[PDB]
């Protein structure tokens, strides 16, 4: 049977002995001259496991069988090498003992479950002399002494107590366990309330003690156990001087005073000595576990370095908690710098023959025995080390050796599942890898020497789960925002479009007509004697509209064959069924997809059949296509369109010739008629007309006037004329360019932001194109540095926001199908404009992004159509109740969402659901939990860091820190009036009777006038809306609202698109936690898990009838205080200072069921996710016909 | 690396997507036998040698290390299944 | 080309034109111990 639970039970003296197998009571070990440990030490193997193979350290039977080995003088049970990995030692002390962590932690897990003043008295407990007073013995000297404490070293008495750690032993033994539950359950309801506060706080670790199975005392060490050898090495450095783990030179001086007092004791008994001494003893163990400590760090005779201790050693930082999530080097790993694969079809990949097989020698190796060719395996080994130049037959192998299999790859900071996809990897020349394009945009593959990773998976299962989870193909969608990102781009488009542009000529104006303009036959010979040429205006035709008469598509092209038109030209041509006016080159897309597509006709169907092709076009088509039929075609699509485009893309051979940088003509006229605005604002400053202020904010709106000018018309005349323009054809397209951008190019750049976000009145007249002037640029260089302190400072910061996210979540899970839950939430479709208050629908996206893939509650009429109730409502589907409200016939669209769905540890699988990104009601198991975090933060990057919004408010949101200013609340309802002005300012809250006096410190912008009417916690002033104040005074759904939303609406403000339910998801553990009040068991505050709660509340008045509900109330946390309370502590280390988590935890028994995912990782389980849940791994396949063959052995 | 070299790195990115996907094994299998837990690397290096199904590792070196890196410091850090019973977590 | 990339014609190679000339530096330390001192001789075992 295999693991599922770890519990933390203390540390016994005698199970300490139980274990260490030997007993280090010896010396210190190693021998440099001669590899041995030390007649009994840290090494002596007798006591451990045997060094070496088997073998002892004298030589026996290193045979497989017979279980005991050992000798006549040499008892090294031969048990492999290895065992030395565990097995520990002890080091059974001279007298007492404390394990700082119940005695400088935090709380004082001893000093306060005895009081022992706070601290200082147990400080003087042991060190610094100073007696306690333990027994027996009828108390008062020179006063009484009331059962309890020390009595000073010179502040005579004697002692019938002692000292060291024997008192703080021999005390907690004796000390009433449950009368403690009564000497507390008393000063507990009559008490005065300031510090019958900590009263409580006792129990919490009593409790903590009693109904937990774990016994105090022990606390106090009488065993001092030892680690393994094979975990705290002595290797070899560069010859004779080693290399000890740091540790071991601690434990060392802990052996040096366990036995230079042991002899003290022994003989000579002077008392001021003995004491001088164990003074040490502790401080040497006090080191070794948390050396560090109080002021003064181990001085290793030499340097100054602080050498670690058993504290730091667990101390993340790479302490065994961190170090598994942080890092770790495979075993079948290989990187490099990254190519094209222009060729390479999707699903495949690169992979250069010399790496390529370094990465793969195993399999091959075998394979090639398998193969009448190499001998032996080992004597295949010989044949890829004849240094280099490798034969024929080989190479056949290592395909015939990988056709099947696929590898996974990675950018440098991957950030989202894709970040990493698995290829049927090819062999292909040059040392580089190659890698299929579309990709690029998920790891934002870049290409300036950028490189990738490459792991292979071996587990005939862990390929398996690579791609069918993993294929960039099975993946084309960013679950980040149930949109594309397979898709094409930054070139295959330009191609695409050229192809489907279509021209325009103007030789030729009174061209068509209803009624042919005098003949046919004379309006085209019109043509082969000049004037009118092809295409052209008309009122119904050109003349290619009638030279072209093609009956197939095929011919429209075979005419492209012989230089007749060129693609572009609108000719008319019968396609499928009926007449068409098209270009050969629109027609030839639709085949293109089409063809490659397989249905020639519903094709047609989603294309845009007449108009420019572009990135936002064909994306629909391509999510479109995906829509109505399956990822494997959807790909081959993506995959030509890659091609077509490409050669396409460049047979249309366009350039780039710095006279296309266009300059339109009305730029002079424009910096002209604007030149001249100026000397008429400031010959109009010369008398008075303006005051320095109303002057300056008149050459700046001035040029931003004209700028916009430059811009917009340079861009007018780029389409009247120029429609072909390099540039241009770009940004209209997807390829490259945005509205910005191209101006600077050809019309001007404009005002720049000065170092401290000012603008000079001197604008930047010249344009790229022109070689802008020595100023100009010494002002428009600012920009790029001060804008290149975002691409610093905001890449730094790792995941920064990710990893709190992270620890959260990484629970959340598709746990089941339907939480069973009726609630639901409530849509908001129209914005409450909190300026003007008039109102709006929202923009298009958002809504998606708020509806897409939900799930509806409590069906909805609108417009004739019925959505029933629970239907996964498509992008279609919420299009539509978009056109509903415009139509107003519905306000707040419910819908099942994560924001509410019980299931606790997890997500209900019709709550959330669907958007598997692959549009799919989403399947179980899956680990939303991590996704939402993931998709979230990826964005984290384009987030401006200069400081609200962007990612400095993020922070202050999902954590949750009244920001500046507060934003004063309404706490209740009612109505108001503001009172005085330019002195002291406020306003009040007066409903029926209590006038809240509302202040402002001098300095408010609110807006809720003088008059007004209200509800219940609302934005009064403006500024911000604090979490907790809130909350408390409206309820934690309430908050939940504004929380995410309020985040979303900067991620919005930045282009930022994700289906909110993310965010969503986050948020709920926000809740997770709740205080408590009038108890039926657990303490009177402890906080707590929602679930815990309700088994417990909804179980006390049910079948165990009775006690107390057990209420709680709203509490809120933020990731960060978050995580942290989670139960679990594998988990809950990981973050602040550990020792509390164990030091409380351990105490008590404390278990975690291993639930989550930093759970059973830190570990390295399974993961209960996906392949590694509850619901699609216990299942075992059947073949047909061997199932009768176990049918006729189970009825026996 | 004296004859043959190299030794990637891998870190929590990878896993949190890795843990994106239902890729249990390749995150268990990018845990275990191409790292830490000994009794693998070498276990599974053989398992190909022949071609088998390779890995499938007892229970991963870190977890014992560090009840172990406890222990050795105190705490029991015992182990129990369903029905809360006693483990077996290092038979050696 | 794609994104970023740029091709290049075999003739620059045939020209031999972009080629880079670079030292690679190889060191080594032999110390004394006490399992005796770490000489260096053309003459090491098994070696063929």
């Amino acid at each position: 049977k295999e693991v599922r639970k770890v519990r933390i039970a203390l540390a016994s003296p005698e199970k300490i002995r139980s274990w260490s197998y030997g007993e280090v009571e010896k010396p210190e070990t190693i021998n440099y001259r001669t590899l041995k440990p030390e007649r009994d030490g840290l090494f002596d193997e007798r006591i451990f496991g045997p060094i070496k193979d088997y073998e002892c350290a004298c030589g026996k039977y290193k045979r497989q069988r017979f279980e005991g080995k050992v000798c006549e003088r040499c008892g090294v049970e031969v048990t492999r090498s290895i065992v030395r990995r565990y097995r520990m030692g002890h080091i059974e002390l001279a007298t007492p003992a404390a394990h700082i962590w119940f005695v400088k932690d935090v709380p004082s897990k001893i000093g306060t479950l005895l009081d022992l003043s706070a601290t200082e008295l147990e400080q003087v407990l042991y060190f610094n002399k100073y007696i306690v007073l333990d027994p027996k013995g009828a108390v008062l000297d020179g006063v009484p002494v009331e059962k309890r404490q020390l009595l000073t070293d010179e502040e005579y008495g004697g002692i019938d107590a002692r000292m060291g750690a024997e008192a703080i032993q021999e005390l907690l033994k004796e000390l009433d366990l449950e009368k403690l539950e009564r000497e507390l359950l008393e000063e507990m309801k009559h008490p005065s309330r300031a510090r019958r506060a900590k009263a409580r706080k006792r129990l919490e670790v009593v409790r903590a003690f009693l109904d937990s199975g774990n016994r105090p005392e022990w606390m106090i060490l009488e065993a001092v156990p030892v680690l393994p050898p094979d975990l705290r090495p002595m290797v070899q450095v560069d010859g004779g001087r080693f290399a000890t783990s740091d540790l071991n030179d601690l434990y060392r001086r802990l052996i040096n005073r366990n036995n230079r007092l042991k002899k003290l004791l022994a003989q000579g008994a002077p008392e001021i000595i003995i004491r001088n001494e164990k003074r040490m003893l502790q401080e040497a163990v006090d080191a070794v576990i948390d050396n560090g400590r109080r002021g003064s760090p181990v001085t290793n005779p030499g340097s100054e370095r602080p050498l670690r201790s058993l504290t730091d050693i667990l101390s993340g930082k790479q302490g065994r908690f961190r170090q598994n999530l942080l890092g770790k080097r495979v075993d079948y790993s290989g990187r490099s710098v990254i190519v094209v694969g222009p060729q390479l079809k999707l699903h495949q990949c690169g992979l250069p023959k010399r790496m390529a097989l370094e990465l793969f020698k195993p399999f091959l190796l075998k394979k090639m025995e398998e193969k009448a060719f190499a001998p032996n395996v080992k004597a295949a080994r010989r044949m890829l080390e004849r240094q280099r130049d490798i034969k024929d037959e080989v190479w056949d192998a290592l395909e015939e050796v990988i056709h099947g299999k696929v590898v996974l790859l990675n950018r440098a900071p991957t950030l989202h599942r894709l970040g990493i996809q698995a290829f049927q990897p090819v062999l292909v020349e040059g040392q580089s890898i190659q890698l299929h394009p579309l990709v690029c945009e998920a790891f934002n593959a870049d290409f300036d020497g950028d490189q990738m990773a490459v792991h292979v998976p071996l587990s005939s299962f862990a390929q398996a789960e690579a791609r069918i989870q993993m294929l960039s193909a099975h993946n084309l969608l960013s679950p980040a925002s149930g949109e594309p990102l397979a898709k094409p781009s930054r070139d295959i488009i330009l191609g695409l479009y050229y192809i489907t542009q279509v021209r325009k000529e103007k030789k030729g104006a009174g061209m068509a007509f209803a009624t042919p303009e005098e003949a046919l036959a004379a309006y085209e010979r019109g043509e082969v004697a000049l004037n009118a040429p092809i295409v052209v205006a008309g009122r119904e035709t050109s003349v290619g509209r009638l030279k072209f008469v093609f009956a197939n598509p095929d011919e429209a092209l075979l005419a492209v064959a012989h230089g007749l038109l060129d693609l572009q030209d609108v000719v008319t041509v019968r396609y499928l069924g009926r007449r068409l006016e098209t270009s050969p080159g629109r027609i030839l897309f639709a085949r293109i997809v089409g063809e490659a597509v397989g249905d020639e006709k519903v094709a047609q169907e989603l294309i845009q059949m007449d108009v420019p092709q572009e990135k936002n076009s064909l994306k629909d088509l391509v999510y479109q296509a995906f829509l109505r039929l399956g990822m494997e075609k959807t790909a081959r699509l993506l995959d030509a369109l890659k091609y077509y485009g490409f050669t396409l893309s460049t047979t249309s051979g366009i350039t780039i010739g710095i006279d296309d940088a266009v300059i339109p003509e009305e730029k002079q006229r424009y910096l002209e008629e604007a030149d001249r605005k100026l000397r008429q604002i400031e010959q109009a400053y010369e008398m008075g007309f303006l005051t320095d202020r109303e002057r300056y904010d008149q050459v700046i709106q001035l040029w931003t006037e004209t700028t916009e000018k430059v811009t917009q018309a340079v861009f007018k005349n780029f389409e009247e004329n120029y429609p072909f323009n390099p540039l241009y054809v770009m940004a209209q397209s997807g390829a490259r360019g945005n509205p910005q951008q191209i101006r600077q190019l050809c019309g001007m750049r404009g005002l720049m932001q000065k170092p401290s976000g000012e603008t000079f009145e001197v604008p930047v007249r010249s344009s790229f194109r022109e070689g802008l002037t020595v100023l100009e640029y010494f002002i428009s260089s600012h920009g790029a540095r001060k804008g290149g302190a975002d691409t610093a400072l905001r890449t730094a910061d790792s995941g920064y926001l990710t990893r709190k996210l992270v620890d959260v979540a990484h629970e959340i899970v598709v746990r089941e199908a339907d939480c069973g839950t009726t609630n639901y939430i409530s849509v908001p479709l129209f914005q409450m404009d909190e300026v003007t208050r008039t109102l709006r629908l929202r923009k298009r996206s958002d809504i998606e992004s708020g509806l897409y893939g939900r799930v509806l509650a409590r069906e909805v009429e609108a417009l004739g159509r019925r959505l029933e109730e629970g239907r996964y409502l498509s992008l279609e589907d919420v299009h539509f109740l978009i056109k509903a409200a415009e139509a107003g016939e519905v306000r707040e669209v419910p819908v099942r969402s994560p924001l509410t769905c019980q299931t606790r540890y997890g997500v209900c699988q019709k709550c959330y659901g669907y958007d598997l990104s692959m549009a799919r009601p989403v399947s179980i198991g899956e680990a939303v939990g991590v996704v939402a975090a993931e998709s979230i933060g990826e964005p984290g990057t384009q987030l401006t860091m200069r400081t609200t919004q962007g990612l400095p408010r993020v922070i202050e949101l999902f954590e949750a820190r009244r920001p500046k200013a507060k934003a004063v609340i309404s706490e209740i309802d009612g109505v108001v009036r503001i009172e005085e002005g330019e002195d002291r300012l406020s306003v009040f809250v007066e409903s029926e009777g209590f006038s809240k006096e509302y202040k402002l410190p001098k300095d408010a912008r609110l807006l809720v006038k003088d008059g007004d009417y209200v509800e219940a916690g609302q934005p009064l002033t403006r500024g911000a809306i604090d979490p907790h104040q809130l909350l408390e005074a409206k309820g934690p759904e309430a908050v939940e609202r504004y929380l995410v939303d309020e985040i979303q609406k900067v991620y919005r403000a930045q282009g930022v698109k994700l289906h909110d339910k993310h965010i969503e998801i986050v948020v709920r553990q926000m809740l997770k936690y709740v205080e408590v009040t009038d108890p039926g068991d657990s303490r009177l505050l402890e906080g707590q898990v929602l679930e815990k709660w309700d088994v417990e509340a909804l179980n006390e008045r049910l079948i165990a009838e009775g006690k107390v509900p057990v209420a709680w109330k709203p509490l809120l946390m933020g990731v960060t205080k978050s995580a942290l309370s989670t139960k679990s502590w594998l988990s809950a280390a990981s973050f602040q200072n550990t020792t509390h988590v164990l030091t409380e935890a351990a105490i008590a028994g404390k278990k975690d069921e291993l639930i989550g995912l930093k759970e059973n990782v830190i570990l390295g389980r399974l993961i209960p996710a996906g392949t590694g849940s509850d619901f699609v791994r216990f299942t075992q396949v059947v073949d047909q016909r061997t199932l009768k063959a176990i049918e006729e052995a189970r009825k026996e | 690396g004296k004859a043959q070299f190299g030794g990637q790195r891998f870190g929590e990115m990878e896993v949190w997507a890795l843990e994106a996907y239902g890729a249990a094994h390749t995150l268990q299998e990018m845990l275990t036998i191409k790292s830490d837990d000994i009794e693998g690397r070498n276990a599974a290096y053989q398992a190909i040698i022949k071609g088998e199904d390779v890995p499938e590792p007892s229970v991963p070196e870190s977890f014992r290390v560090l009840v172990k890196e406890l222990q050795a410091l105190a705490l029991d850090v015992q182990t129990l299944d369903e029905k809360d019973n006693p483990v077996d977590i290092f038979e050696g | 080309n794609f994104e970023d990339a740029i091709v290049i014609s075999e003739e620059l190679l045939k020209r031999d034109f972009y080629t880079s000339i670079h030292i690679e530096r190889y060191e080594i330390e032999a110390r004394d111990t006490k399992l005796g001192p770490e000489r260096i001789t053309r003459d090491i075992p098994h070696l063929s």
